RNA sequence: GAUAACUGAAUCGAAAGACAUUAUCACG
RNA sequence: GAUAACUGAAUCGAAAGACAUUAUCACG
């Protein structure tokens, strides 16, 4: 869920 | 196929640059913090664990401003020349995945728990820009990678590919964005130099974050 | 030896292709 | 230039092996300790970093596991091919995710072995789910050797730069400038054939496997010490 | 030579009333702390020893609630004979109580207001978890005044030993001696002559004293609510 | 009814000099713990809280020490004087004392084998400077009884009241009314009955058992005083 | 778990029954 | 000196009955 | 640099002696 | 009441099995 989610952030383009 | 050219050298230069950037932001902020934690008896070992992540980024810091490029181009092709540099990112990237962590979550949890006081804690402001520069080092680093298909299995991010096997399995997101190729030289510093403008942005802003939080620091407990 | 502690937590052969006294 | 043969894929996977399975040695202990510490309310946030680490080396270690050195490598034809890969630009992104793993190890094993044994001893009021002596002597052990490996690959083939510098070799070097035997400051012979690297490689194949080998042996330890005195009922 | 009334049995209840309200007060904002500090994982054992000193005020305050006067004052065949109890008897175990108490309140006021606020600010560096300048002054004035109180109902009645002198009084006493005066603890005590006078003196002493408790209650109220609005 | 004898200003100087033993035996190992923590900056202020506490033991101390009993005693002239004192008049300041004392040592005690040693290894993350677990357990049978004998006193004599209740006594009685431990006999020593006395002569012959009783547990107690000193002085104090 | 004694678990006495 | 008097209170600091001087 | 001050009488030292003209700590 | 949630694959249980329909904590 959102805790999975969490370890990669603590929040809610050229080339691309 | 891809050539170097005489301008390929400043290039580099400039790319490292920015990365220096990052780097120096996070340590100037992280030796004020480690100097008020002194004051601090029960956050004593988490302020040892940053004082060993301060010293990696310092390390980082005093690699990537001691390198000097033109000692390691020529002829050379392009993608022989960005792997390293790419390569560099990436390790840096990781390295600040894990302190990001370390900084903004569980030692801010631990903060409260043992002193209740949110004068040491980060404010909510200075996580959203650490987060909102980290996810765009992470594009541009992706950027230089997939742009001249020198990437693997090897320079994958952790954050990219969970990106991706988390939309496979749910079946708009920056990480999941394409990559176009680029096929000159030309092209890649163009497109460089616009990343380059909007980093520095980025930069600018998390500069003036961790100002604020270096300033209520001081203000709340100071010298 | 403060500072030497940041980089292991502890207080003879051979490795291939290391000249030994050096 | 120093060329590729058919038998240079091999040689990166079993150097790639090694990687793997130092990486899956910590997953394991870990994924235990981790486990165990979710009855700990005092080291509820201790151990969201833990996680945070081990999702790390998890990913690391399916990264390796995945790469197929074959796809990367032109190979030789018989010999003479100018378009076929040169050995140091094959060796060196083998090296580059040496040096990421090995400074991710070196962050973890200050948190692990250093920081987190105090504050376990701080917060609990006793040894049960402390490291062994033994296993932080074999970590230390362990990751001193493959720092060296990573810098004998690199140096070897002369490939290094200022950003493939490992933190704790530099520090060894400039401790020792400022400061008048060392593991970290010995020499690294150059090498002039792929079949000179091999051998050599093969022979730090055997040591490495030695180390990793007695610290599986002290996690092994360390995972009972944790079961008798911590996991198991009273 | 000074002997008990029918009234007197009140005098003592009105007395130990007083030191029923020093106790609340106390066990009150003490019940307000200790449960703010559940929230502190630093301070778990402060805690538990605040626990224990307030689980003591709170079984002299269940004592002195409970105890009933006129079960241990003998009034006699009326106002007549040598059967009937002395004053000086009467007065004893409730001066000896007060004793006992303040010398309780000393030990705790020093844990409380000096030991573990700097401890507070050693572990925390969070001035919201520490007590007032202004709840330690009163602390500090109330106790001064208990201690007088107490010695005034020892001294004036003469039934004083080496084993109910308080030791702030005596340390005060030996500061000077080692050293018409400004401190309140080496100024003489009046002896008093009959209970009439020592009724006067103790409803003037009454007066002051709740003075002191009311100035000590507003100060709780003041750090409880601080308590209340920046943590619970 | 029961009266003062000649011999009775002996037994209470008796009775008080246990209580100074009691006293003096931890006022010696707090000095020396005290002194060993002046080494230890992150137990700067459990020391200063230490010191508090053993100056009003000390204090308590100097008083019972300086307590002249004859000076309180009004003794009878050739047996009956109706102006001499009644043995109840005499010990109820005397057991009046041991309860704030005994109430004193259960603050200290708690403060001392309990919360101090967990925060001790808290801050130290070691062993040298906590208190053995025999010390800790002379340390609670010498309070014990303690607190038995200054019930025996009081009971005895049937001296008591609310005021002199010793928390512990009525924590006991409490928890057996809810729990039905106070049917039959009982394990628990502060639970069983007191026995009235009658005479002088009885109490002093009791007294007397007490007394035997109280020394050999103080003996017990100095004998792991020195003990855990000596393991201060092995594990901190000694450097190499 | 208590704020009575830290010896949980602890012959005859002068004066006293060996009943509540 | 002052340390010894801050086991006594924690002040500055030093009409009443029964009380003369 | 920071921290440590019960006239307490202990502590450290085989002793002489030491004890804020001191001691301990430190990415510092 | 509060606290604890890596699809991690360990942990606990001799077994049956357990694992937020859970677990732990809490001033007599
Ligand atoms: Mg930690
Ligand atoms: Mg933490
Ligand atoms: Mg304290
Ligand atoms: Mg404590």
């Amino acid at each position: 869920n959102n805790k999975r989610r969490s370890f990669y952030t603590a929040s809610p383009l050229p080339g691309v | 196929d891809i050539k170097v050219t005489p301008g390929t050298s400043e290039l580099v230069e400039q790319i490292l640059a920015l990365l220096s950037r990052y780097l120096s932001s996070y340590i100037h902020v992280l030796n004020k913090f480690i100097s008020h934690l002194r004051r601090v008896a029960t956050l004593r070992f988490e302020r040892t664990t940053l004082i060993k992540f301060v010293k990696k980024l310092r390390f980082y810091n005093d690699s990537v401003l001691s390198y000097n490029a033109s000692e390691f181009i020529n002829a050379d092709s392009f993608d022989k020349v960005i792997l390293p540099i790419a390569s560099m990112f990436v390790k840096s990237v990781e390295t600040f995945d894990l302190l990001n962590y370390y900084l903004t979550q569980s030692l801010q949890k631990e903060i409260l728990s043992k002193t209740l006081n949110e004068d040491l804690t980060l404010t909510a402001e200075s996580i959203l820009a650490i987060d909102d520069t980290y996810n765009h080092f992470v594009k541009f680093s992706q950027w230089m990678i997939e742009s001249l298909r020198i990437g693997s299995n090897l320079l994958d991010l952790e954050v990219v590919q969970f990106a991706i096997k988390s939309a496979d399995e749910d079946g708009d997101n920056i990480f999941l964005q394409e990559i176009l190729p680029v096929n000159s030289e030309e092209e890649f510093q163009t497109l460089s130099a616009a990343w380059h403008s909007i980093l520095d942005g980025k930069l600018s802003a998390l500069d003036e974050e961790f100002d604020v939080v270096a300033t209520k620091w001081h203000d709340k407990f100071g010298k | 030896n403060k500072r030497r502690s940041f980089y292991t937590a502890s207080p003879s052969p051979v490795l291939p292709g290391v000249k030994r006294t050096a």
